[PDB]
């Protein structure tokens, strides 16, 4: 299927400081996604084992973007992500050799980090034996420390109605925290580090344009940062000013968010 | 003579004798499960019922045992009563049951289908409340062989001071007292621990005999 | 054939009133056959480790399997429920064929009362061929005298459903009830489960012992590992005393 060619993640993308308002949570997950790799001996000598991972669920918000951010901020070798929407397909039974070949490649990559996305597409046990084989074999191949029980555990889902993962997650998963939706003053850093594009006039206050766009996901504010330079170059100009596309901003959020 | 019923309200005994003869000769070796009748899926296993009985009538010797029938003799019920009608048409139909023999066993004789209790299907009825003490004394003598005991022996206290039990219960309590005697790493085993341990533990089995 | 049950788990290795009779009752029937042949005593096969929750029978029996050091085979309760048919002879004769021919292993199962329901209410239920599996279990453990081979360990989380025909040495014989032991015992097994890490030499065990109430052993290991989670980032390379009660008052 498309999960074999789409599974390998490359071509780095949006960077660390574009998090959606998460100030404490970015450390709660950075201490397990970045700190263990930067200091492997500090966690072996200072303790017994590095932390397992975190858990983000609830509201969608800017989900699926922060993990690609973790792929971008990788200092040694970008890890591989796994989606869940490709497991539930016709002619079941290939998921066994699939998880054994991707975990086999994980063993080929000196036990690299393996991210799992969209657990709700194979979750919610509540004729479903074909799904129980994939999700129970998956949890059997995650809680089971035989391949590796120390790399990473993280499930970025939208619906928390998964019965079996909710009772199996206390085994190896941890940090039952919420999604921490972006606040009003969170986007000012997205504008600060997104100002690395073509020369932007300093008259554009990042706090004003940041506070004049509520309920905007990370992909939405990324599309606004793209349409700023888009509508800034479409006029055959050389500088970007908020007075040139403020109507495009409050229109692209208001008329498209009514 | 084409059927028999063995219902013991206290403890067991039908599986002890059915295991004694079925383990001695049984005239064959083929056990039939008394719970895999209809299906787990849509009830189209008539080829499996007539196939199992097709082999039971194909082979000349055949003995069928059915244990724990009280659970199956109680839209979802129309197929149950329909299969009971199939049992009526296969036990009292146009087939002489002069060679095949079936034995039915249960736990509580309260819901044993009094419609199926008509003479002709289950002819012989035997109460195993007190089995004449012959199974108790016999199982105690065959279980008293390899275990070494002191010269002071009194089987009348164990056979008399224990009632409403079976061979498996008496061997689990006698071996329970044998483990209680092996905990004290002694070679010889007197019957004092048999009278007190089998008496008290036997009272715990009478209290926990639900 | 049927590797989902045949090759279930390829594993080699993972309260005194019940762990004494339990560990003894599982270790001495292995090697001490000499006294079993001198005194004619039969090795116990079935054991009923029931009782109220909050004890951790799965990890306690797993620790007993660590004390035996022999081969251990994992198996859950609802694993026998399969959409296919004929699972009694294939699964029972398969697992008992590999256990029959292979070396003496340890097979600990759990959640048996749910799959061992005799279907009181006969309105509608598919649990009939798992009852066939139970009748074949008692059939091969009752009608077979050469069954002195590898034992079968069972565990039930509740005694709401109990077959009265389970009175035999091969069947459930050792009815182990949970008397809810003292908290200091859980602080002792947890003390052994946490003695490997660097613990500061000042622990009274009274607060962290009393706080552990109706908590399984897996939850106690979640208190230890959970204490190691933030204890790794506390700066000090040695575990403190308030981290036990902080973990209990954090995830529990």
């Amino acid at each position: 299927p498309t999960v074999t060619m789409m599974q390998v993640e490359e071509k780095p993308d949006v960077t660390y400081s574009d998090v959606g308002g998460c100030k404490e949570q970015i450390e709660k997950l950075r201490e397990v996604v970045e700190t263990p790799l930067l200091h492997p001996e500090r966690f072996v000598n200072l303790g017994i084992e590095p932390p397992k991972g975190v858990l983000l669920f609830g509201p969608p918000g800017t989900g699926k973007t922060l993990c690609a951010r973790a792929v971008a901020n990788r200092t040694d070798a970008c890890f591989i992500r796994v989606i869940g929407s490709e497991l539930v397909q016709k002619y079941v039974g290939e998921g066994a050799r699939m998880v054994r070949e991707l975990f086999e490649m994980a063993r080929t990559k000196k036990a690299c980090l393996i991210f799992f996305d969209e657990i709700d597409a194979i979750g919610g046990a509540r004729g479903d034996n074909e799904v129980q084989r994939t999700m129970l074999e998956l949890i059997n191949q995650l809680d089971g420390f035989d391949p590796r029980g120390n790399i990473k555990v993280l499930m970025a889902t939208n619906r928390p109605d998964t019965l079996d993962p909710a009772l199996m997650r206390p085994g190896r998963l941890d940090r039952k925290i919420e999604f921490s939706l972006p606040d009003l003053e969170g986007r000012t850093h997205i504008f600060k580090i997104h100002a690395r594009s073509m020369s932007v006039e300093r008259d554009i206050r990042f706090e004003l344009l940041a506070r004049l766009c509520p309920n905007s996901t990370g992909a939405e504010i990324r599309s606004v940062c793209t349409e700023a330079g888009m509508f800034a170059i479409r006029a055959r100009r050389k500088i970007a000013t908020e007075k040139d596309f403020l109507e495009a901003v409050n229109k692209v959020i208001k008329s498209y968010a009514k | 003579p084409k059927g028999c019923l063995l219902y013991g309200p206290p403890g067991t005994g039908k599986t002890l004798l059915a295991r004694a003869v079925a383990s001695q000769l049984d005239c064959n070796f083929l056990k039939v499960v008394s719970s895999s009748i209809v299906d787990k899926y849509i009830g189209e296993s008539a080829r499996l019922i007539r196939e199992m009985f097709n082999y039971a009538r194909d082979h000349q010797p055949c003995i069928i045992f059915m244990d724990e029938i009280d659970a199956i003799g109680g839209s979802a019920d129309r197929e149950i009563q329909r299969t009971l009608m199939e049992l009526l048409n296969q036990m009292d139909g146009f087939d002489t049951l002069h060679r095949v023999k079936m034995i039915m066993a249960t736990n509580r004789p309260d819901t044993l289908d009094p419609a199926l209790l008509r003479p002709g299907r289950l002819d012989r009825k035997i109460h195993i409340d007190l089995p004449n003490e012959q199974a108790r004394l016999d199982i105690l003598k065959i279980h008293a062989g390899p275990i070494t005991k002191h010269g002071e022996i009194d089987y009348e206290a164990i056979v008399k001071l224990s009632d409403g039990f079976n061979g498996a219960d008496l061997r689990n309590v006698c071996t329970e007292a044998g483990m209680f005697a092996i905990r004290a790493d002694h070679d010889f085993v007197v019957q004092e621990d048999f009278m007190k341990a089998v008496r008290k533990v036997a009272d715990s089995k009478k209290l926990e005999s639900k | 054939y049927d590797s989902r049950v045949k090759a279930m788990e390829v594993d080699e290795r993972p309260l005194d009133k019940q762990i004494q009779e339990l560990v003894e009752a599982i270790v001495l029937p292995m090697n001490h056959k000499e006294k079993f042949e001198n005194l004619g005593i039969q090795p116990p096969k079935g054991v009923l480790m029931y009782g109220p929750p909050g004890t951790g029978k799965t990890l306690l029996a797993r620790a007993c399997a660590a004390q035996t050091k022999a081969t251990f085979l994992k198996l859950a309760g609802p694993q026998l429920v399969q959409m296919f048919i004929g699972d009694g002879a294939k699964l029972v004769r398969d697992a008992f064929a590999l256990a029959k021919e292979k070396a003496p292993s340890i097979i600990f199962i759990d959640e048996l009362d749910a799959i061992g329901t005799k279907r009181f209410d006969s309105e509608k239920a598919g649990d009939r061929e798992v009852q066939r599996t139970m009748l074949e279990l008692l059939n091969q453990l009752d009608g077979f005298q050469p069954n002195t081979q590898v034992k079968v360990i069972a565990a039930t989380n509740r005694v709401d459903i109990l077959d009265p025909a389970l009175l035999r040495s091969g069947r459930l014989d050792r009815k182990i009830e949970f008397p809810m032991p003292n908290e200091e015992a859980r602080a002792r097994i947890m003390q052994i489960h946490s003695r490997k890490m660097n613990v500061s030499p000042d622990v009274n065990y009274e607060e962290l012992a009393r706080c552990t109430d109706d908590f399984n052993g897996a939850q106690c290991k979640a208190v230890c590992v959970e204490a190691g989670m933030i204890a790794l980032r506390r700066g000090a390379t040695e575990l403190t005393h308030e981290d036990y009660m902080e973990g209990i008052l954090e995830v529990q």
